[PDB]
């Protein structure tokens, strides 16, 4: 019920947002992709300070990695799903970075540049071997353009030591 | 009975001779401050309200009192103003005129600030040398406009009495060479002893994040590192052809907010130096004759003008807007001191001692004319 | 742009550098001897005022550029000027188109807090015959009124000058 | 010039801020009433730190105190003039104050409030005596609903010692 109160108290301050809640504290809403660098902040001073990691799922079908950003509270006990839909080609990965709002997405943008996808424009610690050296930067392995036992072949010959073709799915 | 029983409210009000007119009442703690809120507006004149009745030409003198120890760099923003509202064709000659008086009365606010930190920094020879070196630049106005301060000179179009001639332009050469030679003998009672420098290091320290975001927009601020001079940023008067150089320092306690300010005496002092030497050619001081006669009936065409200038203090604005008739429709005078020694001065005071409660107010130039308005 | 220094404003501090300002104790000490040594201001001081009676037209110009409403207006129609509400800005005196208010070097006015002295403050200002109180009459730039002996119901003012004129003339009705 | 691609720049970030570019350096332009708290941290995170005086002006004609509210830059010079228009009754004279972002109108706000109308809701320095002691907080002198020489002969009888009339205007 109460999260019901403060997400009218956040539609009020602004108007992208379609809330739905969830159970009771599971507060999960839409945002359009190039206005939630205007939109978190209102969320950070609102009651939401703390950040989770910046998880993004990704679709083939309709190609976008939907970015969903996690918020938590502290007096209450809520989260946010706060969510956005950007393109899927490398050349149209492009998301602002926040960084001068929460500095808890200093170090979360840098595993979802390195895994996939994904490009962060004012941030600092962008080329830095963060994980996956080399050869494992120069392509995204947590997409779904990159798939499995076709790389595990091409860099290690045989999947067993033993006998007959441990190396097949289901 | 007396409900606080911890906290004793010393308050320096108008009669004692640090403060100027505007009361902090501090909540001290033994010696020190624990909370430092003030109360300015023992001087509220009022002019939003009262300078909304009088014509356009003769708001000038009504508007001079708004800062004191600068006696023409109110008229001279305010002169600036309307010139943009109207827009004249103020000739060379005014502008040269207004650029040397906006000068020369920054350099008898500098004066003036040394004379009143010296009273209360308690050395008496830096005031009473201060106060008769800027005595001779009162009676070298006296030749040029009027009287010593408050001299109504520059009306909206150019100025109102030209130069006496070579009476007066040797004389300014033979009292600025005579101060640059002069200013070497206030280091030594002022910037060289070990007592001033062991009395305001450290005190009162303004961070970098402190100042910009703050409302501080004087010299001080300049003290922590900011490169902000309106005089150097955007020139208004005969500015771009003088190459002077500011100064600037990565510090922000309080000595360093009075070094900057000494050195931009010398620097001025130099300005004033080397626009004699240029001279005025030849021109009018009014600007046009058809268009300034019946002089309470001026219409002026509506809009609205802002112009900023700099000061001893503050880089403090004017906002006048005009209805379409013979009256400003509200000139506001932003004050430079406002937010300038009544809000950052608040978060200044927490930890001093009380022996740095007086030149903590100085090493700002609070002004009390200006809070009010 | 063009920052000055890096170190070079800031200066050392130094213990025995003050005795430079006690180089003064042997030269001439720069001050006036008020009684009497006088001062002979700028020839063009903002002073008092000095309406000409013969070319005033009483057209009220200078009634709305006054920037503290004294120079209102008398019938015999001249104004007088108040020095209680006046800032000397000489705003009245080239507004006047005729010419007929001047403005010459006398500032030294002072007067007790009787009413009788009080009333020194209200005077239809003299021909420049008073520049003639100025100089020739013992040059000591001071309001050269020095009493006023106004008079209910028979309206005679009289400027008791220095030693001349009395200067009696009535004065009847205000304003327009 | 630089100004013209300042205020352009501006523009891409907001879409109410109709930006006229005066002589080089006199951005002014006006916003809607309520939207400029949404706003001015998008004009502070710029380029514009440093705030001058919140100074207002009236209309008796339209009934709105135009909030004007002044910025400057250090970078290169310029001033915004970023203006509201709120109504003029003492029941609808509510604007949101500015703290959060700008501690420069600490102050700025109780003087244009103890002067005439405005009331800021979030803040704690609001009927402190700031200026205009009792009699003079009790009514707002600087509107125009106040005039002069009608209190001030309700406040001193006389306002010559002198004789005749001098009390009148013009
Ligand atoms: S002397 Fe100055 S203030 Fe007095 S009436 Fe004349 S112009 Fe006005
Ligand atoms: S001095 Fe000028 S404005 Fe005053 S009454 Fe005489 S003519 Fe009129």
């Amino acid at each position: 019920e109460k999260g019901e109160e403060i997400v009218k108290q956040i539609l009020e301050k602004a108007p992208y947002a379609e809330g739905k809640v969830r159970r009771e504290r599971r507060l999960e809403f839409r945002v359009p992709a190039d206005k939630i660098r205007d939109f978190l902040r209102i969320m950070k001073e609102s009651n939401f300070p703390l950040m989770l990691q910046i998880t993004a799922v990704d679709w083939p079908k309709e190609g976008e990695i939907e970015l969903v950003y996690h918020l938590i509270n502290v007096e209450l006990g809520t989260h946010a799903m706060v969510k956005t839909r950007i393109p899927r080609d490398l050349d149209k990965a492009r998301m602002p970075t926040v960084k001068d709002i929460y500095p808890a997405a200093e170090t979360y943008e840098r595993d979802v540049h390195d895994f996939f996808g994904v490009y962060f424009e004012g941030n600092e610690k962008m080329e830095m071997p963060w994980i996956l050296d080399d050869p494992e930067r120069g392509l995204y392995p947590h997409r779904k353009d990159f798939d499995m036992l076709a790389y595990v072949k091409k860099k290690y010959k045989i999947l067993d030591r033993f006998d007959e073709d441990k190396d097949k799915y289901v | 009975y007396p409900i606080d029983k911890d906290t004793y409210e010393l308050f320096f009000g108008p009669q004692h001779m640090a403060t100027e007119n505007f009361s902090i009442i501090l909540k001290m703690d033994g010696n020190r401050v624990v909370k430092a809120i003030a109360n300015p507006g023992f001087l509220h004149r009022g002019f939003e309200k009262l300078a909304e009745y009088r014509p356009w030409y003769t708001n000038i003198a009504l508007l001079l009192r708004i800062c004191v120890p600068e006696p023409d760099v109110p008229e001279a923003i305010y002169s600036m103003a309307v010139d943009e509202i109207i827009g004249w064709e103020v000739p060379e000659r005014a502008q040269w005129i207004r650029t040397l008086v906006l000068e020369m009365a920054r350099v008898t606010a500098y004066l003036f600030w040394i004379m009143g930190l010296s009273f209360k920094l308690g050395v008496y020879t830096a005031g009473q040398w201060a106060a008769a070196y800027r005595e001779r630049f009162m009676a070298l106005f006296e030749q040029l406009t009027g009287a010593r301060v408050y001299h109504i000179y520059t009306i909206p179009g150019g100025v109102r009495r030209d130069i006496p001639g070579d009476k007066w332009l040797r004389q300014v050469r033979d009292t600025v060479e005579y101060l640059k030679d002069k200013l070497k003998d206030f280091d030594n009672v002022l910037f060289e002893n070990y007592i001033t420098y062991k009395r305001l290091e450290g005190i009162g320290v303004m961070d970098k994040k402190f100042a910009l975001e703050e409302g501080v927009t004087g010299p001080n601020l300049r003290a922590t590192g900011v490169a902000y001079d309106v005089r150097k940023s955007d020139p208004y008067l005969l500015y771009p052809e003088l190459d002077f150089e500011i100064p600037v320092l990565k510090e922000g306690d309080a000595l360093a907010r009075v070094l900057v300010r000494r050195y931009e005496l010398e620097q001025d002092l130099y300005i004033i130096e080397q626009l004699l030497d240029m001279g005025p050619p030849s021109g009018p001081y009014k600007v046009q004759d058809p268009k300034l006669k019946n002089l309470p009936r001026f219409k002026v065409p509506p809009g609205e003008a802002f112009a900023h200038v700099e000061a001893t203090k503050g880089d403090f604005g004017a906002y006048v807007v005009s209805d379409g008739g013979h009256k400003p429709y509200r000139v506001h005078i932003r004050g430079p001191s406002i937010a300038h020694g009544v809000r950052v001065l608040e978060q200044l005071l927490v930890g001093a001692r009380l022996a740095d409660v007086p030149a903590i107010l100085m090493s700002l130039d609070n002004c009390p004319p200006d809070i009010d308005r | 742009f063009r920052i000055a220094p890096e170190e070079k404003v800031k200066k050392k501090p130094s213990f025995l550098k003050p005795w430079f300002g006690l180089k003064y104790l042997f030269k001439k000490p720069v001050t006036i001897k008020i009684p009497y040594e006088f001062i002979e201001p700028a020839p063009r001081y903002r002073g008092f005022h000095t309406l000409d009676w013969k070319k005033c037209i009483g057209c009220n110009m200078c009634g709305q550029i006054c920037p503290a409403r004294a120079i209102e207006m008398t019938w015999i129609p001249h104004p007088k000027i108040d020095y209680g509400r006046c800032t000397f800005c000489q705003f009245c005196v080239d507004v006047c188109p005729t010419g007929a208010l001047g403005f010459i070097e006398t500032y030294m006015l002072t007067t007790t807090w009787r009413e009788e002295e009080l009333l020194l403050y209200d005077w239809v200002p003299i021909e420049p015959e008073k520049f003639k109180e100025i100089q020739e009459k013992f040059k000591d730039y001071k309001f050269p009124v020095e009493k006023i002996e106004f008079n209910k119901e028979t309206k005679e003012v009289t400027y008791y000058l220095r030693d001349g004129t009395t200067f009696k003339f009535k004065i009847l009705g205000y304003g327009l």
